[PDB]
RNA sequence: GCGGCGG
DNA sequence: CCGCCGC
């Protein structure tokens, strides 16, 4: 099935809580410019008609894939609401 | 690959002092077997016209100098009285088998595509006994029948077969 | 092919007429072929007779109905939606109290509909069916009372619906209970109306009972006679004037209430054998005299006392023995609403008697052909039971021409009530099917009749025996009554025979549904065949007799949507029914006498007979099945040709040869393939795709009218309002779509303007085809009906070819039903040693659980006529047998293995691999020659097969045939809609249809839990949101795909908003809030 | 700011709640009028009293101030009626 | 809403 | 239960 579900299942207390993550994820990878990643290096995600799922395939790929390392934080209220979203434009083109 | 009679336009059609109807016929025309001899054949067209009290026979198509038809007797149509049949059916070299749909040739604007059927082979079978000669008894003896419509030959197929399992093979050449 | 058929019961007479059902109920129902004189004495002319002598003084009497001259034939009929009826008019006179004069003269009363060769109708253009019916006859029955395990009550019942229900039970408290309609009342009340004294009614009574202390107990009321029809009156429920007004008693007389069934065996018969004896007039009628009589009643009452006293004859009446169960006929049918406009006529000229001047009124002024028309032509087009034809194809419409139906006017049966009825009852033998009920809810209730199952004088349908006197079986077939048939030790066909005298000591019959091991010596009656004992669509299965009857079922109806298949193929093994379902259905056309043909035109055929006549016989070409299936008659006589009388000039459309074929014979090898036919999945050859095995010619017909606005007549011409040019080619016509032409889904068929436009029939997503017909009704209409607001109508017919594809789904007689899950190439399927390779292979899977060998034994048989080149003919439970199959299979294996020899080789080293693992396997007698194994292994009808794909053979004898498989109405052309976005309601704002964009599927509360236990959230809102009502959401969702971004977040629904105002509409305030108890804003 | 809706409430409506949610007061009986599909004035679909006809409309609201008072059925014929319950005169005659 | 079929 | 086809 998917890639390490297991692991992923197994970091959060809740199923529904991985979803919720997962998600949210997924849309900051598109709205604030798709360079938002944390493990663009060797080893990132892949297509086959060429090499270009480098660029923009499918966003929840990439969110479980960077969830499945101790890259990114995920709270019940981690950072204030507003002031994510004002941050994460600035240092993100 | 596809035909046209005169006064029909569409395959499910009847034409007048002729028993069988255009689909009856039409499937007829996928038994025609048909043979040419060079590539400079690649879609020939062949033509035939009989009319009144009469039998048609695939030899009555008008020859075609190069391309042969060993399918001579084949059943086309019976015609009464006054039945007047002039069509033209068109006939390609191809491979495998194409659905009249895929194609969907047009000649005419009122011809009907028909289905085609390439394959020059109606069946292969192949056996392996025992023995021939050999310090050993353990071995194999391949002998293959193969029955073709007559477009071309056993011994051609085989080649041409052959030839074809030779050219995948280099296709192992270039790693990547 | 040599054709072989292994029959060893003598079939003593052939089967019946088979649509004789309709067919003679039609003839007799209106004698309208032959003379008045010799006038029949039912249907119309005894319905006529009925409320004729007309009697208000005015006198109105019947004197010849006479009717034939049908406006047009039937073709025009279905091409211009006329319904083909014919004139109906009678000479009616009338008789004045002024003895010396009378008037005679002919009123035309609308036209009734007339019976088709095949036995169908043809209505408001379409060909209809009238089904049969069946229910209580209107008898007198004793069945055990409800909760009280007591004593039985009394049942009277007599249709029409108008008549009462009368019943009659015996209490504790004391005496009778005769209730009427809702309410009881004295069991004697009536008996002193009529005249029974207590003395004489006591004495004749009682001389055996005890209870008649029940009945002489009046000694009150009973000491008046006439006085106590008054006293009844009083005890009707509503207060009405007590001046003697029979009205409601009149009502019970004669006239209405009871029947007019037949005088003599229509009800009579259920009265002088079941209970009392003989009967005066039609019911109990008999108002004559000032005094009345009614030889019915004491008998009833006369039956219960002796049905709670002794053995005077034991009744206990089995409601659901057919011979209390009467089938109604068409006619009977017809004839039955033809009574009531009769009626209905009847009564407003009885108004016109007191209405107008003396002679001054003659014919017209008493009669009007209103209300008979309206009536007549309710029951063809409103009836539930008059239906589409089910002409799939042949088979079809005559099963549907002969089925069986419980429910229908409501008075013989309901929905709710049928556990009892569903069941096969003891009396169906012979007489109704226990096969061709359908699955699922309306089981047993509607069904099919059996096999030599026909009609008599008054429905109970009766079935064929022969007589046998001693040791001696005769021809001298008699149909027997339900009833009559438990009088007598009948026994099976079975019963070994040598011509006329029985064979064995311990000989099999049936007492009374009842399995008895009988001597030659009680053998009363024997069985015509085992055929009778299912009906015509059963008789249809090979080896029935191995297959469970649960699937056989599912085998019956399955050839019920058998599709006509350009290749028709009779099966390799045939039941003995073929030849004549496709005669007596009128598929294929028969010559009429001996002779020789003429020219045979492939739309004509004319042959001269020797006898002094040449004929003309056109052939339907090409036409539009109700259903959208191709019907053509292919001639297969040539010019100048002996035929036989009775011979096939032309094949009709799955009868090629005159046998009944709807499919193809097919090899095929049983086994499992990668998982391809999985559950119930077929793996099809692209062999077969390439001899066009399996294609079905379809059409559509795809109707625009020309409507009539007040804006503006919507006119039919090649202006198309767009500007378009490159879709108005293939409209040539003005107007209308060139023959020949390739429509594809988004063409124009037909153009129309309407006001504020374009309005054009156009090729509905989905597929079209060639247009092959076309048809247009302008103003000056020849003879059609063109309903009101219609200016002009416009019909285009078009087809296409149905080559079999992935989504299809066939299935054989036996009951095995798929779909084709890969269409494999012939390259890698299934090979047999000789290059053959198979067609289809069946997953052996779906033959265990499901008990049907017979299809297991259909292959073996398919086998042999391989190699034999041999079609068979095996009966029902008479057909072949395990032996003689394996003697065909013998022969078979020196034609498969003979010419193997011959032609120069021997066993292969594959050949020899798998005998291994057979003898290991125990399929073959280890020590004798691979010759010899493999024959032994081919007779039990598995033969071996290399894989083709690898080439190497499958370990072990796999089983392989010829099975006869059909393609069901079932194309994928009817399932699958793929919408993206479209069209909404304009109404409510759901995603429907109609035209160009397709709906989409429904998602109900069933499946939105299903959801919300997913936790799937937005999945969810999605559904209810974005894809729905938020037309702002749909919106931004649109965009945001169109954007390759990500859809926004879901404002309030509409329906949260449309709900707030609907509830602000009112008093009440629905506010929402925030975290701290405040406002919030949707807007 | 804006808050996730968690509660709704259902409460009477006061006569001036019901001037606050309205947009002017439809004072006239103008169903539709064939000259200009254009809206007749101060009937029903007046633009101002509930907005413009060209490209929220929707959703405002309009009041009929009725000259003497008349009484919501849906609190008059309810099986308990919820006045003659409360007021205590015959409850349903 | 009536009727027919399919799972 | 859901899907279709037609007065």
């Amino acid at each position: 099935a998917e890639p390490g579900i297991d692991k992923l299942f197994g970091m959060v207390d809740s199923k529904y809580r991985l979803t919720v993550v997962v998600a949210k994820r997924a849309q900051q990878l598109l709205r604030h410019g798709f360079k938002n990643t944390v493990l663009e290096p060797e080893e990132r995600p892949k297509m086959q008609t060429l090499e270009g799922l480098f660029d923009d395939p499918n966003a929840v790929t990439w969110a479980m894939k960077e969830l499945l390392t101790g890259r990114l934080v995920f709270g019940e209220n981690l950072v204030p609401e507003d002031r994510l979203q004002k941050e994460m434009e600035r240092l993100y083109p | 690959t596809s035909v046209y009679i005169e006064d029909v336009l569409h395959e499910f059609s009847t034409i007048p002092g002729v028993k069988e109807d255009v689909v009856e016929i039409i499937l007829n025309l996928k038994e025609l077997v048909v043979r040419f001899l060079n590539p400079s054949l690649q879609t020939v067209t062949l033509l035939l016209k009989a009319e009144g009290p009469k039998e048609v026979k695939a030899r009555d198509f008008l020859p075609v100098a190069d391309v042969e038809i060993m399918n001579p007797d084949l059943h086309i149509a019976t015609l009464e009285e006054g039945g007047r049949l002039n069509m033209e059916v068109r006939v390609d070299r191809g491979v495998g088998y194409v659905p009249a749909e895929k194609h969907g040739i047009k000649d005419r604007i009122n011809a009907i595509p028909v289905d085609a059927v390439f394959s020059p082979v109606r069946r292969v079978a192949f056996q392996v006994e025992d023995t021939r000669l050999g310090q050993r008894t353990d071995l194999d003896k391949l002998t293959l029948r193969i029955w073709t419509d007559g477009s071309v030959t056993p011994l051609e197929a085989l080649n041409q077969a052959v030839e074809i399992l030779r050219e995948h093979l280099t296709y192992f050449s270039n790693p990547q | 092919m040599e054709i072989k058929r292994f029959g060893r019961i003598r079939e003593v007479i052939p089967l019946p007429p088979l649509t004789e059902i309709q067919v003679e109920s039609y003839r007799r129902a209106l004698q309208a072929d032959v003379p008045p004189e010799k006038r029949e004495n039912v249907g119309i002319q005894a319905a006529f007779r009925e409320t004729f002598p007309i009697e208000e003084g005015l006198v109105l009497d019947f004197l010849e109905y006479r009717l034939g001259e049908p406006p047009f034939p039937q073709d025009e009929c279905r091409e211009k939606d006329l319904t083909y009826q014919a004139p109906l008019y009678a000479r009616l006179q009338l008789i004045h109290k002024d003895t010396g004069l009378i008037k005679e003269d002919e009123v035309f009363l609308g036209h009734i509909p007339l019976m088709t060769e095949d036995g169908s109708f043809i209505i408001n253009g379409a060909d209809r069916v009238i089904v049969s019916q069946i229910h209580r006859s209107p008898g007198v029955y004793f069945t055990p009372d409800p909760a009280r395990p007591g004593r039985y009550i009394a049942s009277i019942i007599p249709l029409p619906k108008r008549g009462p229900w009368i019943d009659l039970e015996v209490e504790p408290n004391g005496v009778v209970s005769m209730k009427v309609n809702k309410r009881k009342f004295p069991l004697v009340l009536l008996l002193r109306v009529l005249g029974y004294d207590q003395e004489t009614l006591a004495r004749e009574l009682g001389a055996y009972g005890e209870l008649v202390q029940g009945l002489m107990d009046e000694s009150v009321f009973a000491m008046r006679p006439e006085e106590a029809l008054i006293r009844l009156f009083t005890l009707l429920r509503p207060g009405d004037p007590p001046k003697r007004d029979k009205a409601v008693a009149y009502v019970y007389g004669l006239i209405a209430d009871p029947r007019r069934y037949d005088l003599g065996e229509a009800g009579r018969y259920k009265a002088e054998e079941k209970l009392g004896i003989r009967l005066s007039g039609r019911t109990l009628a008999r108002f004559e005299d000032g005094e009345f009589k009614d030889e019915v009643f004491l008998p009833t009452l006369r039956y219960l006392f002796a049905l709670t006293a002794g053995v005077p004859g034991h009744e206990v009446d089995d409601i659901d023995h057919l011979g209390n169960r009467r089938i109604r006929t068409v006619g009977e049918l017809m004839t039955d609403q033809f009574r009531v406009g009769l009626a209905r006529l009847a009564r407003g000229v009885r108004e016109r008697m007191l209405m107008g001047s003396e002679d001054s009124l003659t014919p017209a002024k008493l009669v009007n052909s209103r209300p008979l028309e309206a009536a007549i032509r309710e029951f063809f087009s409103r009836s539930q039971l008059s239906q589409f034809k089910d002409e799939t194809n042949p088979l079809s419409s005559l099963r549907h021409k002969r089925r069986i139906s419980a429910l229908g006017p409501g008075g013989l049966t309901r929905e709710r009530a049928g556990f009892d009825v569903r069941d096969v009852h003891r009396t169906h033998y012979g007489r109704i099917c226990p096969v061709e009920t359908p699955e699922g809810a309306n089981i047993g209730l509607i069904t099919s009749l059996a096999a030599y199952a026909r009609v008599d004088e008054l429905g109970f349908i009766r079935t064929p025996y022969r007589r046998v006197v001693g040791g001696v079986v005769t021809d001298e077939v008699v149909y027997m009554t339900a009833t009559e048939e438990d009088r007598y030790t009948i026994a099976q066909a079975n019963t070994p025979l040598e011509g006329n005298r029985i064979a064995a000591e311990r000989v099999v019959a049936r007492r009374k549904g009842e399995p008895v091991i009988v001597s030659p010596e009680e053998v009363e009656f024997m069985d015509v065949s085992p055929k009778q004992v299912f009906s015509v669509n059963t008789n249809l299965i090979p080896f029935l007799e191995h297959d469970d009857a649960n699937r056989a079922l599912m085998g019956s109806n399955m050839q019920t949507q058998a599709v006509p298949l350009i290749r028709a193929q009779a099966p390799v093994v045939m039941t003995g029914l073929e030849e004549r379902v496709v005669r007596d259905s009128l598929a294929a056309l028969y010559a009429e006498e001996d002779g020789e043909v003429a020219k045979v035109d492939g739309n004509r055929i004319v042959v001269r007979y020797e006898d002094g006549r040449l004929v003309e016989y056109p052939l339907r070409r090409f036409y539009r099945s109700n259903q959208g299936t191709a019907l053509d008659q292919r001639p297969r006589v040539v010019v100048g040709q002996r035929v036989r009388k009775g011979d096939l000039l032309a094949d009709g459309p799955a009868s090629e040869n005159g046998f009944l074929a709807l499919g193809q014979n097919v090899l095929v090898a049983i086994m499992p393939f990668d998982g391809y036919n999985f559950e119930d999945a077929i793996v099809i050859s692209e062999e077969l795709l390439k001899r066009d095995f399996y294609t079905s010619i379809h059409i559509e017909r795809y109707e625009i009218e020309a409507r009539d606005t007040k804006l503006g007549p919507e006119r039919i011409t090649r202006d198309i309002p767009h500007l378009s040019e490159a879709a108005l080619r293939d409209l040539d016509e003005e107007g209308v779509v060139r023959i020949g032409a390739e429509v594809k889904p988004g063409d124009i068929l037909v153009g129309r303007t309407s006001f504020k436009k374009d309005t054009s029939l156009r090729v509905p997503p989905g597929e079209g085809g060639i247009v092959v017909r076309t048809v247009r009704l302008r103003r000056g209409d020849p003879g059609v009906e063109l309903k009101p607001g219609v200016r002009e109508v416009v019909r285009v017919y078009v087809a296409q070819k149905r080559k079999l594809q992935v989504g299809d789904k066939l299935a054989n007689r036996h009951g095995n039903k798929g779909v084709v899950a890969k269409i494999l190439p012939v390259e890698d399927m299934p090979h047999l040693p000789d290059g053959t390779p198979v067609d289809v292979i069946l997953n052996p899977l779906g033959v265990p659980s499901r008990m049907n060998l017979g299809q297991i034994l259909e292959t073996h048989l398919g086998l042999a006529g391989y190699f034999l080149g041999q079609r068979y003919i095996s009966p029902i439970f008479d057909g072949a047998k395990e032996p003689e199959i394996k003697e065909l299979l013998a022969q078979a294996f020196e034609v498969y293995f003979g010419k193997r020899k011959g032609e120069g080789f021997g066993v292969d080293k594959r050949e020899v691999e798998v005998l291994r693992r057979a003898e290991k396997l125990g399929l073959v007698t280890p020590g004798k020659t691979p010759e010899e194994q493999l024959k032994e292994l081919f007779l039990q009808g598995k033969v071996v097969l290399y894989d083709g794909r690898t080439g190497e053979p499958i370990e072990g004898p796999i089983v392989v045939g010829q099975m006869f498989i059909m393609k069901l109405y079932h194309m994928v052309e009817d399932k699958m809609h793929a919408r993206s976005t479209g069209p909404y309601s304009l109404i409510t704002q759901q995603p429907l249809g109609g035209k160009a964009q397709f709906g989409g599927q429904r998602f109900g509360e069933m499946e939105v839990w299903a959801l919300e236990a997913y936790g799937a959230a937005h999945t969810l809102q999605e559904m209810l949101t974005l894809k729905s009502d938020d037309i702002e959401g749909r919106n931004a969702a649109y965009e945001a795909i169109i954007k390759g971004e990500d859809v926004p977040e879901p404002s309030v629904p509409e329906s949260f908003r449309v709900l707030v105002k609907e509830l602000q509409a009112l008093a009440l305030d629905v506010q929402t809030l925030d975290e701290k108890d405040n406002p919030v804003d949707i807007f | 700011m804006k808050k996730e809706v968690r509660k709704v409430r259902i409460a009477l409506a006061s006569p001036e709640k019901i001037r606050s949610w309205s947009y002017g007061e439809v004072e006239k009986p103008e169903t539709i009028n064939y000259r200009t599909l254009k809206p007749e004035r101060d009937g029903l679909f007046d633009e101002r009293i509930f907005g413009p006809i060209k490209d929220v409309r929707r959703y405002r609201m309009g009041h009929i101030e009725l000259a003497t008072p008349a009484a919501h059925i849906w609190f008059v014929k309810d099986v308990p009626s919820k006045i003659g319950t409360l007021l205590d005169l015959s409850a349903t005659e």
